[PDB]
């Protein structure tokens, strides 16, 4: 077994077109690899291409981490009534993250050729995808390639000469950061407002319009024919055991070279940002923190980050956690406590406000980090930021509760003495007019 | 095991009430008005025995009949007799004796002790059973998963898809 | 019947209830009446206010007793220290941006969000900042 | 299929329409429903003040009129009705968005009337 | 909610009122009944954001009570849950705005990079805060969260609502010093189309960074992708 | 503790804000309290009244008002010679607070230190 991770060649990256560099239309797809032996993959089976899936593990690439093969199986196997329905998410509102942006625009064809391989594998006879509506041009890409896919017969009745049926729509949204969380992205699907629905019941048991429905990332999609042709035994040989395969990261903040790159998994996060982005704004001894997976995961300071590896159960065991490997990166000239006041302004203005914790709390929170920016505070007050961060996680109807206690967590937990300083140089300019 | 209300005084109120001897405690009919000493006319006027139902301002379920071996909650009820303004102030005149007692301070955990106590008092009692709470649901939002069945507006037909 | 009345066990108390029920109405079964303010008996199930929260064996979450089932076998606790905290957390909750209008509002005496406080609250805030004001509505 | 009803074509009598307590402009829409007890019927009393002050003697109410709306920067207001906290009223915040000079807002524990000029108006 | 929409009710306008009127015209009516065909008859009331969306191209910008009680009474719905779903999201306009709507990431990622400098410069030559529309109605500023370009911060998106349904354009500009923002609205203003996407680079390919906020840093280093794309290959399925 | 007062905002509009909260904790049950809503939409009494002969001049109304609205003055020398006199009304208690109204904010400002 390998012990070294990182490093992937470029003839083992599946996403050969993620920049845009060469030809985007269905022939410019189609020669590179793209919707390549379809009809032989769809007549293998259905049990057949759950069980590849499940050999490759593969995990949600959503932010979860769930096993896709497992959880494209919870579908069921036979006819009741009702028919079965696929949504993919390309909601992709976490800050930080902008993967899905590029399958979306640059290679969409991967992603189309994904939703009839996961139709096929959960029975499903149509399809919706969920883009973004501040993704106008991405939409519109994703359109021409669904165009494309219908006028050569790939979509539809006798889809790809197989004889399943397939469908594919696209919906789009109107700005709502929950509208990334599955069932409120049903619920706005089926013309509502974007509120969560607590769980159970399930979508895979009761989904859209009362139906049995997964729904999957756009990464998580699109990787599936590759991994199908390529086989589950070449995709998990990347990565430690249970964290298997290749992973888009995107470097953003005081980095030299910002960039969304390919690579394999269990990489470190030094290695990662050294290579492939030109490391850290003014060297690696000018680092003062980074979150490694969006903004809901907790941030990591500069002694966990020289040596942990971007993996599932790499970052968790160090108190944060991969996501969507969204990666950005902080410097000694920044305010942090800043940074994650604005992570809690945006956490306050993303709420639906279905529940009371989150409704009440994301404000709550949002002042008392706005009254620490100024050190305008006790120093008890800490103390109970924290009390009030468990009061929120863990008892609300969906996990946009956890995602806001998190970084707030992962502040007082790395940086309490730079709280306490604020808190205590600030009477340095407040109690002189006291006296 | 057995654990109904087990950690408070109500364990030692609950015994000390069939202590033997004392547990089989009877009178004759109207006998204990006589030794009551209170005039006796006020033995010919009409009490309702009944439990009061929830209030609908609230949701709480303490003072009802659901929670009757636990707390008493049946009551003795007489009817009103007149009332007038005072000339002086307006405040409200009355000459009922019986104007509060049985609502402040006559409570029984059953129907039959509030009856006991009617019966040896000389009050004749008319007695009102309250009305049984149903805990069953409609069939449309029995569970949490019904709001987002099928119900709604029934299968979905496949015929506005593409290729039909 | 395949047992319609199933069986579930309320702090450590056997209970039987018919088939579909929730776990608050098998808390309301074992004479317990859970803290509500969205359940209704004649509405549909919501489960917005969080304020029914009960443990359940094998759940690390505190769940939300008007809208989970209650399955064969379920053990469900009322009174630990994590339910305990969770009515008092959520109850600091809805009381931040509530007003000071206990004098002129005519709910009081009896409200039970008032009557919730007293009981499943605590006595105290820590709560200084500004709170949210909303115009009045003609219906 | 399904005619519209006519409401106006309602008989209403004369001495219950000519009686209905209704508000001046204040906290409510001017014209909505005024809640009254029983006190002062027999006596032939439909007014508020009437009820308890006998004379020509200036009303609480005609005091508070002649106190001019106060100019508030903000969105939100917090009401104590004097310079000290303790001294006043339980805290009431009073939303100032949509308010003006001729519109304002009011308080419930004073009767003192604020507005803003930030709702980019 | 967004900015410049501080009421989540309904105020009454002589532009905005019951008795204005809103219809669609041909063009538009064929975009909308091909926008419903998507769904289920049964379940047509899917189709809402997308219609709501091509009504705001349609009526300039924003949605009117008029449009908003159109829209009702096409999607055979009842109007309150139109006004739900339009106050619930952030793109749609219950206010009328300028022709072209200026909308700037605020949120942590393009806050590193400097997109306070950027508001300051927008600022500076506009003459307006967030929340506002210029005096000649041609530039309104908003603000927004994170935009699904971080890669690329800071940047700023632009609507374009001068050609209607047909003509609409929602371009992202990237990549950007006070400089980059302040050429672009000039060039807005003139009448000239300023360049998509990045500044200084293509795509999210490898380069530099904009340093500071203030000034273009170009750095060389390691590229991915650089040589000929795969081959089209396939395993033997069978065993 | 001494004759029971009402009192007004520096503007002259009435404090007391018919909660009955006062009516509701006093032992003696010597007050008496009717309202409705004034013809601006205010909540006001308007029955307001003290049974001085009944009164035991505890002070718990002067405790259990959230608005300083009803206090007890510093008035002691106030008897009569018939004993409708003593059955105060909203409109006397009203004066008498506009008669102690400077000395009754005068002890207020020490006794809010330890309120
Ligand atoms: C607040 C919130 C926002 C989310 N946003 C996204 C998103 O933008 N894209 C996404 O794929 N999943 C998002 N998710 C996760 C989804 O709920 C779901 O777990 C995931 O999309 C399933 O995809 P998978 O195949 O990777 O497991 C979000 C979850 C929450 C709670
Ligand atoms: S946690 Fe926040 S976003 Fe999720 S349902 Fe509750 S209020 Fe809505
Ligand atoms: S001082 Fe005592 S007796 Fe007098 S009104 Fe107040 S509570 Fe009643
Ligand atoms: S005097 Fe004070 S306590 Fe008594 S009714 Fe008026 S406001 Fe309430
Ligand atoms: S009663 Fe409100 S969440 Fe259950
Ligand atoms: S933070 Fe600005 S695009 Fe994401």
């Amino acid at each position: 077994a390998k012990t070294s991770f990182g490093g992937l060649k470029d003839e083992d990256r599946i996403f050969q077109n993620i920049y845009g560099r060469h030809d985007l239309s269905i022939k410019g797809a189609m020669s590179r690899g793209d919707w390549y032996m379809t009809k032989e993959i769809i007549g293998k089976g259905r049990d057949w291409i759950i069980d590849q899936m499940k050999k490759s593990g593969l995990r949600g690439r959503g932010g979860a981490g769930f096993p896709s093969g497992l959880k494209w199986s919870f579908m069921p196997k036979a006819s009741d009534g009702r028919p079965s329905y696929l949504v993919v998410n390309g909601d992709e509102s976490e800050p930080g993250t902008c993967k899905d942006r590029e399958i979306m625009r640059h290679e969409p064809h991967k992603l189309v050729e994904g939703c009839l391989m996961a139709g096929v594998a959960m029975g499903a006879r149509a399809g919706y995808i969920y883009i973004r509506g501040e993704f106008v041009q991405e939409r519109r890409a994703v359109e021409r390639a669904i165009s494309e896919a219908y006028a050569k017969g790939f979509l539809g009745k006798n889809a790809c000469g197989s004889g399943v049926d397939f469908d594919l729509m696209v919906h789009y949204g109107a700005g709502a950061y929950i509208c990334g969380e599955e069932t409120a992205l049903i619920e706005s699907l089926e013309g509502k407002q974007g509120k969560p629905r607590l769980k159970p019941p399930f979508p895979a048991g009761v989904g859209l319009y009362g139906c049995p429905t997964t729904v999957t990332n756009v990464e998580t999609v699109a990787v599936s024919p590759t991994i199908l042709r390529r086989g589950p035994e070449w995709f998990s040989s990347f990565g430690r055991k249970n964290n298997a395969g290749t992973k888009l990261f995107c470097i953003s903040g005081h980095v030299n070279r910002p960039v969304t790159v390919e690579e394999e998994m269990s990489i470190p996060l030094k290695e990662l940002i050294e290579r492939h982005a030109g490391g850290v704004r003014g060297g690696w001894d000018n680092l003062l923190a980074i979150i490694p997976g969006g903004s809901s995961v907790p941030l990591l300071p500069k002694k966990i980050c020289d040596g942990v590896l971007m993996d599932f159960d790499a970052l968790k065991e160090a108190q944060s956690g991969l996501g969507t490997a969204a990666v950005i990166v902080m410097d000694k000239s920044t305010d942090v406590i800043d940074a994650i006041a604005r992570l809690s302004y945006f956490y306050k203005h993303e709420s639906c406000g279905q529940c009371t914790p989150c409704r009440e709390g994301t404000g709550w929170l949002y002042d008392i980090m706005t009254r620490m920016k100024k050190g305008d505070a006790r120093l008890e007050e800490i103390d109970m930021l924290w009390e009030i961060t468990k009061q929120i996680e863990g008892h609300t109807i969906c996990a946009l509760g956890d995602a806001a206690a998190w970084p707030v967590q992962g502040l007082i937990r790395h940086f309490r003495g730079e709280m306490e300083e604020r808190i205590k140089s600030a009477g340095g300019k407040k109690k002189l007019a006291a006296t | 095991e057995f654990a109904t209300a087990s950690a408070d005084y109500s364990i030692a109120m609950k015994k000390a009430a069939e202590i033997t001897g004392a547990a089989e405690s009877a009178m004759g009919p109207k006998e204990g008005g006589f030794t009551a000493g209170v005039p006796l006319d006020t033995f010919t006027r009409k009490a309702r025995i009944y439990a009061p139902a929830r209030t609908a301002s609230q949701s709480g379920l303490a003072r009802t009949v659901d929670f009757a071996t636990t707390t008493p909650a049946w009551k003795i009820e007489f009817e009103p007799t007149a009332k007038w303004q005072n000339p002086l102030m307006g405040w409200t005149s009355s000459a009922d004796p019986l104007e509060n007692v049985g609502r402040s301070a006559l409570v029984f955990y059953t129907k039959e002790e509030a009856m006991r106590f009617c019966e040896k008092l000389g009050w004749e009692y008319e007695v009102t059973e309250p009305n049984k709470r149903r805990t069953q649901r409609t069939k449309r939002y029995m569970q949490y998963g019904d709001n987002f069945g099928t119900k709604r507006a029934g299968v979905p037909d496949l015929s506005t898809l593409p290729s039909n | 019947p395949p047992s319609d009345h199933l069986e579930v066990f309320v702090n450590e108390q056997p209970v039987k209830i018919p088939k579909g029920s929730s776990v608050l109405q098998a808390c309301d079964a074992a004479g317990i009446d859970i803290p509500r303010f969205c359940y209704h008996q004649r509405l549909s199930i919501a489960g917005n206010c969080r304020m029914c929260l009960v443990e359940v064996e094998k759940v690390p979450k505190p769940v939300a007793s008007c809208a989970m089932p209650a399955g064969p076998g379920m053990k469900i606790k009322t009174e630990t220290p994590m339910v305990k905290k969770a009515r008092e957390g959520v109850m600091e909750f809805l009381l931040i941006n509530h007003p000071l209008d206990c004098p002129i509002c005519d709910q009081g005496g009896e409200c039970d969000l008032q009557d919730q406080a007293m009981i499943f609250g605590s006595d105290r805030s820590r709560f200084v900042e500004a709170k949210r004001a909303v115009e009045d509505k003609n219906l | 299929v399904v005619p519209t009803f006519d409401w106006k074509k309602v008989p209403v009598p004369s001495t219950t329409a000519k009686d209905i307590p209704v508000t001046v402009k204040g906290a409510t829409p001017a014209g909505d429903l005024r809640a009254t007890s029983g006190l002062g019927l027999g006596d032939g009393i439909k007014n508020h003040t009437d009820k308890w002050l006998d004379g020509d003697k200036k009303s609480p109410m005609e005091y508070i009129n002649e106190v001019a709306p106060i100019k508030v920067k903000g969105l939100v207001v917090a009401s104590y009705g004097s310079d000290d906290p303790a001294l006043g009223c339980p805290v009431e915040y009073i939303n100032l968005k949509g308010t003006s000079l001729e519109n304002p807002a009011v308080c419930k524990y004073t009767g003192n009337r604020y507005y803003s000029d930030d709702w980019k108006g | 909610t967004n900015s410049t929409d501080i009421f989540n009710i309904h105020k009454d306008t002589p532009e905005n009122n019951a008795a204005t009127s809103f219809e669609f015209s041909e063009a538009t009516l064929k975009v909308v009944n091909d926008i419903i065909a998507r769904y289920p008859p049964n379940y047509k009331q899917s189709a809402i954001i997308p219609v709501l969306d091509v009504t705001q191209q349609e009526n300039g910008g924003w949605l009117s009570l008029a449009a908003m009680n159109r829209v009702a009474k096409l999607l055979d719905m009842a109007p309150i849950r139109v006004y739900e779903v339009a106050t619930f999201y952030t793109m749609f306009n219950r206010t009328k705005i300028g022709k072209y709507h200026v909308q700037i990431c605020g949120t942590t990622p393009c806050r590193l990079q400097g997109s306070q400098k950027i508001e300051e410069a927008i600022t500076k030559h506009l003459g307006i805060g967030i929340g506002q529309t210029t005096q000649d109605g041609l530039f309104t500023l908003g603000e927004m969260e994170c935009m699904g370009a971080c890669v690329n911060a800071p940047m700023v998106a632009i609507a374009d609502y001068t050609k209607g349904v047909s003509g609409f354009e929602y371009i992202y500009y990237e990549d950007l010093t006070p400089k980059d923002i302040v050429n672009i609205l000039d060039t807005i203003k003139k009448g000239g189309k300023p360049k998509p996407g990045s500044q200084y680079r293509l795509k999210a390919e490898p380069a530099g960074a904009v340093h500071g906020g203030e000034k273009w840093v170009p750095k060389d280093g390691e590229t991915t992708l650089t040589g000929a794309p795969r081959a089209p290959y396939c395993r033997d399925l069978n065993a | 503790r001494g004759e029971h007062a009402l009192r007004r905002y520096p503007t002259g509009e009435e404090r007391c804000i018919a909660c009955k909260l006062c009516e509701a904790i006093c032992p003696a049950q010597a007050i008496t309290i009717e309202a409705e809503e004034r013809e601006d939409g205010s909540r006001r009494t308007t029955r307001y009244d003290i049974d001085m002969t009944k009164c035991i001049y505890c002070g718990f109304c002067q405790e259990a008002c959230p608005v300083d609205a009803i206090v007890e003055g510093p008035n002691f020398e106030f008897s009569t010679e018939t004993r409708e006199e003593l059955l105060y009304d909203k409109q006397k208690l009203l004066e008498n607070g506009d008669k102690w109204e400077t000395e009754i904010a005068t002890n207020l400002r020490t006794e809010s230190l330890y309120r």
